[PDB]
């Protein structure tokens, strides 16, 4: 509802907001934004046709990145700087109350975490992978379970163990083979499933 | 004038270039040899009218050695500098010896130095692109020329500036047709060092104050089988310490001594160093425990080479 120069003026400082852990984070399509990018000249090279009404956004639009509409499950594949864009909290706030958005619909949120497997970095953590998971006695059984990055093995065990009817008194082995050939063996049940470096969609199994 | 004088001054330079003059003649059928004398004494005078006609007159039965394109044009743009002269002349080069990356990447630098419009210099590196070249190191060279120039067109000085998205969208557009392209054409990557990646993650990391996106690159430099150099670790240490913080330097660091195959006594020396210089006491510790401990285990392999 303000001046364009007003909305301008308040989202320049989203650039400074370095992405952080445990940080509320979210999607917003591409097409959308840059129309709003050139409907408050945001972009200062861009702002040839300034607050005119041709060039108005309207209420968000992201039916467009959903695979499924009604589940409102996102596409595969999905890109940072072409498809969509990301945007911070308050962001969403200000250009939640500026423009609303298509009814039926509800605010894509996520969040960064720390990965990478040797320089670590922060990066807003999305189209995690469906894990594979499995038992010992059944080789044809698979489950596709999604885990964080965050998330730690002991968070994966704990997983594992409730859904093929194991209690806690047993012990517990876990294993990998990814390309690799041979089967190792997991040890630690401290860290992050970053730091051991599992690959997406494949059989942790127990 | 007076003539005679002309004429006398003018049959002294015909005797000097004489001797000249006749060896040309007696030898070989490209003489390019005795046409490279001609070339090293006409320079020595440093006559332009002179320079130019010898270059010319060896061009005409050499046209395809790459050697004496680039010193001739190099040289129209030390001395001369004269825009349509030294333009033909690159342009000249790249049509008889197109497989050649300088004649190119020189003809793009030269376009710059005269301030030619950025649609041309755009248009001359796509053509380049189509132009055969032999080596992979040859594609990430004419890529790097460009990248190069587009940085000069941007004014960091300035959060967001177009020219910024351009030079970002050429890298992205760069990395991504080192690795299909040059790749295909190849079979191996063209930049096995990812010198491309690390000057990207330069520029990202001090000219636009963007560490993060210095630090996932240098991430997927060190995925790329590049983890096992210690001058590798170094640059990336050495990136962070100027625009990161030391929380960070630590860990890259501890990373670095676990990662480092050829020279880890290096990198295990420049860790306990910054502790020293930097760290708690505890800190230092911690370093001098995971030092000894691979350390250890490196001199143990090296006594297994030797058991085995």
């Amino acid at each position: 509802r303000p001046d364009a120069e007003t909305q301008k003026s308040e989202l320049g400082p989203l650039m400074r907001t370095t992405l952080q852990r445990g940080a509320q984070w979210y999607l917003i399509d591409s097409r959308w934004f840059k129309q709003w990018k050139k409907y408050v000249g945001f972009d200062s090279w861009d702002m040839y046709n300034v607050g005119e009404h041709n060039l108005f956004p309207g209420p968000i639009d992201n039916s467009g990145l959903f695979s499924d509409p009604e589940s409102q499950t996102l596409k595969e594949h999905l890109i940072d700087e072409l498809d969509y864009v990301l945007v911070p909290t308050e962001a969403w706030n200000k250009l939640l109350n500026w423009y609303g958005c298509v009814e039926g619909q509800q605010p894509i949120v996520r969040k960064v975490v720390e990965h990478g497997l040797f320089v670590k970095h922060c990066k807003v953590e999305v189209y995690l992978l469906e894990l594979k998971l499995c038992e010992n006695s059944d080789p044809t059984n698979v489950l596709s379970c999604h885990f964080s990055k965050a998330d730690t093995i002991a968070t994966i065990e704990k997983e594992m163990r409730k859904l093929f009817n194991i209690p806690a008194e047993r012990e517990t082995r876990l294993w990998n083979k990814y390309m690799s050939n041979t089967y190792e063996q997991l040890s630690k049940l401290d860290n992050t499933v970053q730091d051991a470096g599992l690959y997406q969609g494949q059989v942790l199994v127990i | 004038e007076s003539v005679i004088q002309n004429y006398n001054k003018a049959l002294q330079q015909l005797e000097k270039y004489k001797p000249y003059e006749e060896a040309l003649l007696q030898a070989e059928a490209p003489r390019l040899a005795e046409y490279q004398a001609y070339i090293d004494f006409e320079m020595k005078i440093g006559d332009p009218a002179r320079i130019q006609l010898i270059f010319e007159r060896a061009l005409v039965e050499n046209c395809l050695v790459p050697d004496l394109w680039i010193r001739y044009s190099q040289y129209l743009d030390r001395q001369l500098k004269v825009k349509d002269l030294v333009l033909s002349v690159h342009n000249r080069a790249i049509r008889n010896c197109p497989w050649t990356v300088a004649l190119w990447s020189r003809y793009l630098l030269a376009m710059e130095r005269h301030g030619v419009d950025h649609q041309v210099i755009s248009v001359t590196f796509e053509k380049a692109l189509n132009a055969g070249f032999i080596q992979a190191t040859d594609y990430v060279e004419i890529w790097q020329a460009y990248l190069d120039y587009l940085r000069r067109r941007v004014d960091f000085k300035q959060d967001s500036s177009k020219e910024l998205e351009e030079l970002r969208a050429a890298f992205t557009r760069a990395l991504e047709y080192l690795k299909q392209e040059v790749e295909e054409r190849f079979n191996e990557s063209g930049d096995p060092s990812c010198v491309i990646m690390q000057n990207w993650a330069r520029i990202e990391a001090r000219l636009c104050n963007n560490m993060q996106k210095a630090r996932e690159l240098w991430d997927s430099i060190m995925t790329r089988g590049n983890a096992k150099y210690a001058n590798m670790w170094l640059e990336y240490y050495n990136l962070e310490r100027a625009h990161g913080d030391t929380q960070h330097c630590r860990k890259a660091l501890h990373r670095a001594v676990q990662c480092t195959s050829d020279y880890p006594e290096h990198v295990c020396e420049v860790l306990l160093t910054m502790e020293r210089t930097e760290g708690s006491l505890e800190d230092w510790d911690i370093a001098v425990q995971k030092t000894e401990t691979r350390l250890a285990r490196v001199n143990e392999q090296r006594m297994k080479a030797a058991e085995k």
